[PDB]
Formats: C-alpha cells, structure tokens, sequence
C-alpha cells in the first residue's frame, strides 16, 4: 500500500551504524546491515538497514534512499546498488526502510549503493540455500512437472498485521560544536540542540542552544558535547545505546509477510521394471537422488530408504500381496506379484516330487 | 521457532543503572562497569568510567508460528466407520456410509442397514502423534511442560495464543566491550528446527495394509482386514412366488476351460432344456471358480456359458442356478 | 539398446539409419508457455564414456 | 570471413523470445538465450540468441 508505508515514513528517520563491513572489518554507513531475514522457499530475503530506503522520507519515490548521510538525513536516487550474495542477488523489491530481495545460495551478502565516491557497503556472512524440491534432492526449482506448496515472504507491502515500534531515539555526543573562543572553548549550536557539555567544571550538562563556553577548560578536551534528539523515531537495538527516549511504541507495519505459496517441481524419471515372475527387477538411471520406499502391504512394512542419482538397478520379489514403491515425485504404486506357478502337478513320480518341492517354495520342503 | 529481541542497553557518564526481572523467557540482564564506549563523532558518552551498561535482553516467538507450528496430540479411542455400495436385486449403485457399531439402524430405500461391528479391533495409531503440513509423525511424547532445552520444545506453549513459554534457549549475555554499544550474548539454536532437519518417514507412508489416513479425523482409510456381521432388511414385497416361475429341467453344464489366473479367466457353458423361457439367477454358493456372472436370462433350452476364476489346477465342484444347483467339475487349468 | 550403449544405432556415420530409442516422450505444454516439455533418454553410450 | 557473414546478415533478422530468465523466471529480451553449445577442450562456448549480435 502507501498508508502503512506512510505510517512507516511519517515519524521514522534513517540512521547509520558501525556495520562490521569487510573492506576494513567495520563501517558506519547508513547502509549499515540489519534486519537480515530470508526464509522464503524461493530464498527471497526481506531486510532493512539503519537508514530508510526505497521510498523517500515522506513515503514516495521507491528509488529514493532516505538515508542518514552522515549526521544529516538524505534521500538520493537508488540508481545503483550491487545486489549480490556469493553470486549476484536475484533482487525483487524493497519497502521504505524494509528491503525484500532474493539471492542465489552462498554465504555472504555483498551490497552497497553506488554513490559514486563510495558504495558505503555493508557485508555479512550468512549461509544461503535453495529450498529443496520437496520429495527430491535437486538444485534448481524445475520449471514444470509436480506442483507443491512452498512458503514465501509475500511481496505485497500492504500489511499491518505485522508491525515494528518506531522507538523514541535518544542521545548523541558531539565534538564539532566545541569551537574556540579565540582563547578557549566556544560552543556553537545549530538549532535547538541542547548539547550537553561538561568542561573541567560542570557546564550546562542539560545542554544549551546558546553558544556558552567556560574557561574552566581552556582546552576543548574535557568539554563533553552531547546532543539529544527525538525528531523522527527509530527502533532501538543492542547496536544502539540507551537512548534518552524510552517511548514512541508506534507499531509500524512490516510490509511483506512470510506466506505459504505453491510452486511446481518436476516428476521423477520412471525406472526399468521387469516382472521376472517370482521376482521383479527395478532399474532407474536418474538425474538426482530421490528416495523410494517399499512398504509391505501385509502385516508389516519393511520399507527402503535411500538417495541415489546415478544409473542403477535393483531386484525384488513379493507375494500377490502387492507392495508399496515410489522413487521421486512418482506416486506410490502397489502390485500383486504372481503369474509364477513353477511346477507340474502330475508328471512322473520324480516329476511330482519336484512339484511337491516347488508347488510351495518351503511348505513343500517342510512337508517333504 | 522462537525470537530474541533486545531493549536499549543502559549508559551514562559514570555510575550504573540496575538490571531487573524484565519478564521474558530466558531473559537476562547484567551491569557492566567501566564501559567506555564511543559513538561516531561523539564524546564517548562519559568523562570517566561509564560503569553503566545493563545489556537487558528479551526472548519471544517467531512469526511462522502463526502459519506453521507444532501440532502435538493426545489420541484417544474414538470410532470407526466406512462407506459401502449396495447394488442388490433390482437395485443399482447405492453407495452408503455408516459407523462400525453393531447397532447402527440405517435405512436406505428398503435396506435397514445394521453393520458389524468388525471382528478386527485395531488401527495403527498412537496417543502421542504429531504433525506438520500434510505429514504426520508419532512423536513418542512432546515434552509439553518440560522445557527440553529447546531441543524439541523450542516453543514450549499450550497454544499459539497461549503465551506460556516454558522453554529455555539458555540465553546468556556476554560483556559489551571494544567501545562497541552492543549486547554480545549466547543462547540455544532452534532445536526443534534442528530436528526439522532430522524429520523422518510419516506414518501414513509406513501404514501397512496398503491403506492411508485422513487429516481432520485421523480417519484410517481402508486397511481391509477382518469380517463384518452386517444385518440388512430387504423388501419382502420385492419377492414373488415360486410356482409362477419358468421352471428348471434338463440340467447339464459343460466345463469348457479355465486357466488359474486373477481375472475370471475361465469360461464354461451349459447344455439344457427349459420348462419355459425367461430369466433366473445363477448364484455361486461355492465361489471357487469366481464366476463373472451371478444372474442370467434363462431362455428355453438355456444352454449357454459363463466365466469364472479359480486358483485351482482343477476343481471338481458345483454351484447353483435358478434354485437348481448343478455340477460342472472344473477341468485342468493352465497358469498364466 | 535403449540407447544405453547403442545411443547412435547406425551402420556408418553417413548411414542415417537410427535403430535406437532415446525413448522420447512429450509432456503437455502449459502455464501459457509456448514450449514442448518432454522427456527422452540421456546419451547412454556417453554414460559409459 | 565476411562473405559467409554477409550470407548470414543479408536476409536474417533478429528476434526476441520469452527467455526463462532468473530475475522473474522469464524474459522476452532479444538477448533470449539460445544455441547453448560449449564442448571445446578449452570449454569455449559457441552460442547465438534470438537476435543477431
């Protein structure tokens, strides 16, 4: 939608964080990695960073990264970010602060917006997977064949069943406002920034918007300049100090929702199977490992479990009781084994002997 | 699956705040002294030993829980029923369904059905059986009250809405350090998910008697074992007399041939002369050669054939026709 | 030989007599997709290769 | 050469096709994948698409 998007964007601001990048192990970009969340069957990843993205800070221009450029906040084009895990990411979309993209398997995300002087990138290792095709072991989702349910973050951004509280922001220490008075410190406050400052003696630790400066520290060193803000509202974290504002529990929707969708894999290849009466021989030359069980239809099961991809074969036998079997998306089938008499009731006495040997396999033998 | 969130970890220039019992499963909190953490373009948030860091924690539940969670069951005695089709007498397909109990009074048309109950008295089930998706599994016991270290009881809760998490992710905090504002910690991986890697063969796939299961009632589906003492009323009006009938005579049947095979793979005929033409049933009181036929027209000199299977190399048996049981022994039979 | 070794069952290179069976079977095109979903045998003689 | 190239180009045109891309499983580009053929010992691949290139 836009209304929950505007709920997001009306009172939330970007920020930055010391994202543990890979260029030099750490980076304070607005691109600060966060909200890592990819658990769809398609392996799509709905995420969000320290800064609002997608829409501009109002909730418009989904190509306007409302990002905290340094101390300030900015919304520039989302012209170019390198969407890439181990391999180039199969990005789908985003939503404001949130981003919903997909990636191929691998372990490490490699993303950063092509500002032009820098990518401001943040990178994180997290092993990536393709959701296996249900009953079978494969790599790709088959274009057609057998249709199966499969979970997914619904790309729709029109949600409010989910939500995140845009917490009251807090405190921020600064240094630059402590200018020199041509002999000693000189506070310089832009606007409404009651920057807590404490030189050697207690200054106004409540902070001043004034330019007040105290000779107790001719040096600007002990002087502890500390701004505080609550303009817009962002949720706290461990990678966030105890901000002064423990308020603003404004539960702003998360746009996308993990939902069970349906998607299609392909059926197995049928095997070779030969009714050598008194048994049957089963041969398949497949392209991936599935499993085939063979559950007795009688008083028991005695089934099989295994996973093979390579050209193969096997033999089996059963009574006319049928028996279960299915390798791959193949449904289970069950067929009586018969058309195997193997014995002449009356020939010569030696013949009838071989018969009372064979008419039953064993009950003949025990009787004999 | 669970979830784990963290509130704002406390901070000052000196001194410390205090850790409380912020009520969450496995929740932790601990003071941290001389924190000395910096902030970008800041002033380190202190003038001295910070001493102020609580690293207050929080554990909660995932959101797939809504879509997907465990389904842990106690399974009790319950019932059995079944559907049939009656095509009797002059009646066509009348498919009917009813409970096993030897009492059930059910009337369809003129058929006052009374069913069984079945001789056999068991289905492969278990009191403690769980299920995800279409699949279903006898979990020996889902350790409901007992937090199994989250190993399987990762979400130890009565219901989805029952927000009672008697589970332990064994969440433990580590000291934030390196001037980094954070809550280093440890806890348990989602153990029940770890098993969701170790899922096995669903019982439906292991159910013997080549029969299956229904989701909502745990209706076992047609493990054809046992015998059923049924009792059905018939329309005595549908009867007629016995003397008005075209009468039998001149009984003889020719055993043409049968080969012992599944399909009623044996044909044999009769040679006969009738009292008068018409129709008359041919019942198989001895269903040895399992007759394709059960009732045929009886024209004058009804001298005709029929089909049947028996496993026999050869019988010597007989059965009935038109209230007149006649003998056709059953020749030697080939296999397939 | 089901193409298992006789993948190209031919007298010569120029003998265009393919007494071999890749066991080609078609599947129904669907999903609004113009295509010829199908199946056939992998090159068995290559499988031996 | 160019003469067989001109044989190619004199009376042939590009086209596009609904190539089953990976961005959204399908794509109608002139870059429509086709003529997949790589079997050199070096593993070089001689290919061609729906469009002349």
């Amino acid at each position: 939608d836009l209304d929950t998007h505007f709920t997001q964007y009306k009172l939330a601001r970007p920020y930055i964080a010391d994202c543990p990048n890979c260029g030099h192990s750490r980076c304070d970009s607005p691109i600060a990695i966060e909200e890592v969340r990819g658990d769809a069957h398609a392996g799509v990843i709905r995420i969000q960073t320290s800064a609002m993205f997608g829409l501009k800070t109002d909730g418009v221009d989904l190509a306007y990264m409302s990002f905290m450029n340094g101390k300030t906040q900015k919304s520039i084009k989302i012209d170019n970010l390198h969407v890439r895990t181990s391999a180039p990411c199969s990005l789908v979309s985003h939503h404001g602060y949130y981003i919903l993209a997909q990636c191929p398997p691998g372990d490490t995300v490699t993303v950063g917006f092509h500002d032009g002087p820098n990518r401001h990138t943040c990178t994180v290792a997290h092993k990536v997977e393709f959701r296996p095709v249900g009953r079978e072991k494969y790599r790709h989702p088959p274009e057609h064949g057998v249709e199966l349910p499969c979970n997914r973050y619904t790309h729709k951004r029109a949600d409010q069943g989910h939500y995140v509280e845009m917490h009251q922001p807090g405190l921020v220490a600064d240094h630059s406002l402590l200018s020199i008075h041509s002999a000693k410190v000189k506070i310089t406050v832009p606007s409404g920034a009651q920057v807590k400052y404490y030189c050697k003696c207690p200054d106004v630790r409540k902070g001043i918007t004034s330019s007040d400066h105290t000779t107790t520290c001719t040096d600007v060193k002990q002087c502890r300049a500390y701004l505080i803000d609550n303009k817009k509202w962002v949720y706290n974290s461990g990678r966030l100090p105890r901000g002064e504002g423990d308020t603003f529990k404004g539960k702003l929707h998360v746009p996308f929702v993990p939902v069970k969708a349906k998607c299609i894999a392909t059926l197995a290849p049928e095997p070779l199977v030969e009714h050598k009466h008194r048994t049957l021989i089963l041969h398949l030359h497949p392209d991936h490992p599935t499993l085939l069980t063979t559950r007795s239809l009688g008083s028991d099961a005695n089934p099989t479990r295994q996973w093979i991809e390579r050209p193969t074969t096997v033999n089996f036998t059963v009574t006319g009781e049928g028996l279960e079997y299915t390798w791959g998306n193949h449904p289970p089938k069950r067929v009586w084994a018969q058309e195997s008499g193997e014995g002449n009731p009356h020939g010569w006495p030696h013949e009838v002997v071989v018969y009372y040997y064979n008419r039953y396999p064993l009950t003949t033998i025990i009787g004999l | 699956k669970y979830k784990t969130k963290v509130p704002s970890p406390v901070v000052k220039c000196c001194g410390a705040t205090q850790c409380t019992s912020k009520p969450h499963p496995d929740y932790q909190c601990q003071v941290f002294s001389g924190v000395y953490p910096f902030m970008y373009g800041g002033a380190y948030c202190f003038c001295d030993t910070e001493n102020t860091q609580m690293s207050e924690a929080y554990v909660e539940r995932s959101e797939e829980c809504s879509i997907d969670h465990a389904k842990a069951y106690k399974v009790h005695t319950g019932t059995v029923q079944a559907m049939v089709n009656i095509t009797y007498g002059s009646v066509s397909w009348r498919s009917a369904d009813v409970y096993v109990n030897g009492e059930t009074p059910a009337k369809i048309g003129d058929a006052k059905l009374i069913i069984g109950p079945l001789s056999s008295a068991w289905s492969p089930f278990d009191n403690k059986v769980v299920v995800y998706g279409h699949e279903v599994y006898n979990y020996d016991f889902p350790e409901y009250g007992t937090g199994k270290a989250g190993s399987f009881g990762d979400l130890q809760s009565r219901t989805s809405t029952s927000n009672d998490l008697y589970a332990n992710t064994n969440l433990k905090l580590q000291r934030p350090q390196a001037g980094i504002v954070h809550t280093p910690f440890t806890q348990v991986p989602s153990g029940f998910e770890r098993w969701k890697k170790d899922k096995g063969a669903p019982l439906n796939d292991v159910a013997p008697f080549g029969c299956s299961i229904a989701l909502e009632p745990l209706r076992a589906e047609n493990c054809a074992v046992g015998s059923i003492p049924i009792s059905i009323d018939i329309p005595d009006a549908a009867f007629t007399r016995i003397s008005e009938t075209p009468t039998v005579s001149d009984l003889e049947c020719k055993i043409t041939e049968c080969t012992y095979a599944f399909d009623f793979g044996g044909i044999a005929t009769v040679a006969y002369k009738s009292s008068k033409a018409g129709n008359c049933p041919i019942h198989s009181p001895s269903g040895v050669a399992v007759i394709k036929e059960n009732d045929v027209t009886l024209a004058e000199s009804g001298s005709f054939t029929f089909h049947f299977s028996t496993a026999n190399i050869h019988p010597a048996f007989k059965l009935q026709v038109c209230t007149s049981a006649v003998t056709c022994k059953g020749d030697c039979k080939p296999p397939k």
